[PDB]
């Protein structure tokens, strides 16, 4: 097993590590401490460089470095008053601030980080400084809000005006880690501090892909908060999205990462978890982007024999709900990729027409949304898209088979968002789906009960609560009052 | 009203005990205190506190065995007790030293910085541990005001 | 078994007691008297300080004084004008208040305690006489209610204001004890005597750990009495707690007790019992601090074999608890250290975005609360976290199979914590949860009703009781009542 040479490269660069950290335990001064810092900063990118696993005998050498002197000594160099001394501290720690350093950073010290965080001038700290912020805005919601509190967060906005490559891309990963873990109350600030706009010169960046796709994956993350999407649109900065995920290839990182079992990259169950979310949102930004990503580590997992973790993830029919219900090539070119790579069947894009639809097409819907155990009821009770369109609790439950209470509910939610979907045409001759999707998008699902009433924009004025409840199927109170109120205001222009 | 009446200088080793009776002994009689909490192991800089000087009507300063040597020779004026005490004049608040029963000021007035050195003048309360109340009684009349 | 040695140590220690007493029974005068009292004090002194198990020989030796003489003569001593005679009691009496021995004094010559605490001036007194109202704070509420009607809580208080290292140690103790034992009318008065203030100084005392620490303890416990809670913030003392407990070692206390057996030190169940609800209180402080001292003697108990009783005091589902819907490191640090202490397995911290949450948050969520015999039906079901979110009793009921209405009512509980503590970034645009919980924290629980049915701030002026009854699903017709009606006063926001 190959892991034994990886305790062998272990065996090698620990014992070194301990006489360049020994040669940081005497206080020796501004030009020892330079050379001590160098030796074992080579050391760890040197680890974090081995193509034979080199996060694990850096991540060994991580461990090694809190274990013995810990992060305390750096915490001390880094505030030293000598600049090569924090330079070159503010570089190691900027290399090792693995899951349990940070977790040591974020309890010792973290107030000597924002302490440097002033120090804007300096370009070798300010690289050193806005990895180091990075880092640690990925730890946890706590330690994002202290940082956003305090001049951390305005550190990053501040480096964004500057040009220095490393710098920005520390940024563009900086407020993106910011954004997926910081929590509501951090995107909220994030947002306010106007972090959406200064995302947009590193999203319109010319030289370096990355910085632009990680800029991009920072608004798309800040839009699918619901709150603070108007804001994140009025930045212009979301426009730039699709246009770059368009022009990019996931394939790219899968051939950055080399053949075997190269650990090199790829995303851990967590950092993954976070992105099905973008799939899931309304927001076509995140939805291209997500699928980028998530294609992307698709590649590389299937590459590694890793695929496993898509499906109790739960992307696997996260990405087949977008290749269904697509409406763009960009987003549906992705998805579809990231399914082949997955070696999972492909759904074909379904047929908006669901009023014409016949047996056939309600068949192969059902096997899209997961509930083909209910296919044979469906095909022996002949329902086709009328009835789909018109199903109630009582005949799914009754005639369909479908026992179970929370089942049902999950079938109307499904058959909501193919209401939703849905082309009218045959149906809706006043373009009652508009008025109604005017009001409030989830009220586009009510059209064809409407319309199968017979109701329309003239006539929609003198319906009644229960006429609404009854005829036109709408269940939820609070539905019913806002439509029929909106048609009584309506009467203004059926009068003429 | 958010903003404090009164706010307490102490030197971080010694003052600490004598500051929180004061603080107390303030804060029962209904005077809204500040005191900085400074003494743990993060306490190495806050340049608020001066803020919060600059906030206060009133400045106590826990005159204690010790508390002053940070001051001798400090040009540079790299202590919290003199930056504290610097703000305090700068602004020209009511400061009010309370000398610990066993409190002198050093001899090396001169080593005590050209900023400050006019503490070593100001009136003030000889605080003794058997009279508390009375000496808190002392401090409330220079609370009325006293911008010698 | 070394239960002998204790006889043979007791058969040491008895004579010499019996001898030492027997010349106290004689009304010698104050040089004999002085002498004897020294003789009894030191025989007691050293019994408490034996590595073999001192306590119980030091037990049988309080048993010997209350069996033989009594607390009477010492009682009678304690009253006798000489102050060398007195202060050498009341030394002795403090080392001797064992249970059986406070259960003897609360119903004789309590009175000349309390006359005592008078003679506030002498410090060998004082010290005395504090550790012994600390002792007598520990009996009963009945006690306590006696010692605070007289003089014996402003003793304490006063003393606080003395410099006396053991003298303050036994006031934070007495003020702590007087907290945990006297219940709801003594914690009223100890507020309204300004304990919380006077608490203060021990509290931000600088020489000694456990005077800071037993003071926080104090007022952490007032804290946790809902009525109290404002006049305890208002102290200023409550902002001590979380810097002191984040600053100290739990495992302390543990290396302070020696290997084997050793019982010098730990908490007997009624002492841990009082710890358990400081866990489940609202307040951090509470939470820090108790999850300190209950992993302090996590590490005592694992040490003696004795984890059996975290079980049953209910302490592990609470620190289970802690750890799943934490929002502080200080706290999560303590509780998944004492968990492990105690041979546990560790919960992971969970996700809060409930509404975005698939198949496997829900079953990782339901191991946590402890509902891991229902995994099999919400895995079945298919419960994800839309559906999780607004499961209501009949499908809790019949679908998935939670028969019992008692154990439904525990799971809406636990649901209700979710719930409270979920981010709705994804679903609330209007922040309706900041609206709900600014009327009251447990409303914030509704959000995720309210925006569903697609409710919003401006809207919500306009919901009727039927519909938060029937759409919204508010249950509690109180809840019902004053959510609407801060609705319609909040219409002055939505008119413009
Ligand atoms: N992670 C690396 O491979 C890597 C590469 C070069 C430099 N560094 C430096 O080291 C520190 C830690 O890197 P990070 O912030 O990217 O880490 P991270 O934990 O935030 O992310 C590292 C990624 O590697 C995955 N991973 C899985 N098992 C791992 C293991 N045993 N060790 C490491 N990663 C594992 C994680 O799931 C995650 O996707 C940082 O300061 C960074 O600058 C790390
Ligand atoms: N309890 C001691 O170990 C100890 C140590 C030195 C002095 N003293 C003196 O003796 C008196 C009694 O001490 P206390 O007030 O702390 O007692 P206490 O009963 O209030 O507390 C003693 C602690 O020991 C535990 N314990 C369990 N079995 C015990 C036993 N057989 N004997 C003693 N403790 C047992 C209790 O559960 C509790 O946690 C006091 O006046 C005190 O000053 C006692």
């Amino acid at each position: 097993g190959a892991g034994t040479e990886v305790q062998d490269a272990l065996e090698r660069a620990l014992p070194e590590l301990q006489q360049a950290l020994s040669a940081l335990k005497q206080a020796g001064g501004a030009r020892a401490v330079g050379a001590g810092l160098a030796e074992v900063f080579q050391l760890v990118e040197e680890a974090w460089l081995l193509p034979a696993v080199g996060r694990e005998v850096a991540q060994g050498l991580c461990d090694a470095i809190r274990l013995d002197g810990g992060l305390d000594l750096l915490l001390r160099l880094l505030q030293a008053p000598e600049l090569e001394t924090r330079v070159q501290a503010a570089r190691l720690l900027e290399q090792i601030l693995v899951a349990e350093n940070r977790d040591r950073v974020a309890r010792i010290g973290l107030g000597v980080i924002l302490n440097l965080a002033k120090e804007r001038e300096p370009v070798e700290l300010a690289r050193s400084v806005a990895g180091i912020l990075e880092h640690m805005f990925k730890h946890s919601e706590e330690t994002c809000q202290r940082l956003v509190a305090a001049g951390g967060l305005d550190a990053v906005l501040y480096w964004c005006r500057r040009t220095d490559p490393a710098l920005l891309r520390h940024c563009a990963l900086a407020l993106g880690n910011c954004a997926l873990h910081g929590g509501q109350a951090v995107q909220r600030r994030m947002v306010e501090k106007r972090a959406a706009e200064w995302l947009f010169p590193l999203a319109f960046s010319k030289e370096d892909e990355l910085l632009r796709l990680h800029a991009c994956l920072a608004v798309a993350v800040l839009a699918t908060n619901k709150e603070v999407e108007r804001e994140v649109e009025r930045s212009g900065t979301l426009a730039l999205v699709e246009p770059l995920v368009a022009s990019l290839d996931p394939g790219r990182f899968a051939r950055c990462l080399v053949d075997a079992s190269d650990t090199s990259q790829g995303r851990g169950p967590d950092d993954l978890q976070r992105l099905v979310p973008l799939l899931d949102s309304n927001r076509l930004e995140a939805q291209c982007i997500g699928a980028f990503y998530l294609c992307a580590e698709a590649a590389i997992k299937s590459l590694q024999g890793k695929t496993k973790v898509f499906s109790d993830i739960g992307a696997i029919q996260s990405l087949k709900r977008l290749v269904s219900y697509s409406t763009n090539g960009t987003k549906s070119a992705l998805a579809k990729r990231a399914l082949r790579l997955l070696g999972e069947e492909v759904p074909r894009p379904i047929l908006p027409s669901v009023p014409s639809w016949k047996e056939a097409e309600v068949q192969t819907w059902l096997q899209q949304i997961g509930f083909s155990k209910y296919c044979e009821s469906f095909r022996e009770q002949q329902v086709d898209g009328d009835l789909l369109l018109r199903l109630t609790e009582e005949e799914l439950q009754t005639d369909l088979g479908m026992k179970s209470g929370i089942t049902r509910k999950r079938f109307f939610r499904e058959l909501t968002e193919l209401k939703t979907f849905a082309n009218y045409s045959t149906c809706d001759r006043s373009n009652l789906a508009d008025w109604l999707g005017s009001l409030d998008p989830r009220f586009r699902q009510y059209t064809y009960g409407l319309v199968s009433c017979g109701l329309d924009r003239s006539l929609l004025h003198r319906v009644s609560e229960q006429q609404l409840l009854e005829d036109c199927g709408i269940h939820l109170g609070v539905h019913r009052a806002r439509i029929l109120t909106a048609a009584r205001e309506m009467l203004h222009s059926p009068l003429p | 009203g958010d903003t404090p009446d009164v706010f307490i200088s102490y030197r971080r080793s010694t003052g600490n005990q004598l500051a929180s009776l004061i603080k107390v002994l303030l804060q029962l009689r209904g005077y809204r205190v500040f005191i900085d909490v400074d003494k743990l192991y993060a306490g190495k800089f806050d340049s608020s506190l001066l803020k919060n000087i600059q906030a206060a009507k009133h400045f106590i300063l826990v005159l204690t065995p010790n508390s002053l040597d940070r001051l001798l020779n400090d040009d540079n004026c790299e202590d919290w007790v003199h930056k504290e005490l610097k703000c305090a004049f700068e602004h020209q608040k009511n400061i009010i030293p309370i000398f610990d029963t066993a409190f002198e000021f050093p001899t090396k007035e001169d080593q005590i910085p050209n900023d400050i050195r006019m503490i070593t003048k100001y009136n003030g309360v000889k605080w003794v541990h058997d009279y508390q109340d009375a000496c808190m009684a002392k401090v409330v009349r220079f609370i009325t005001g006293e911008l010698n």
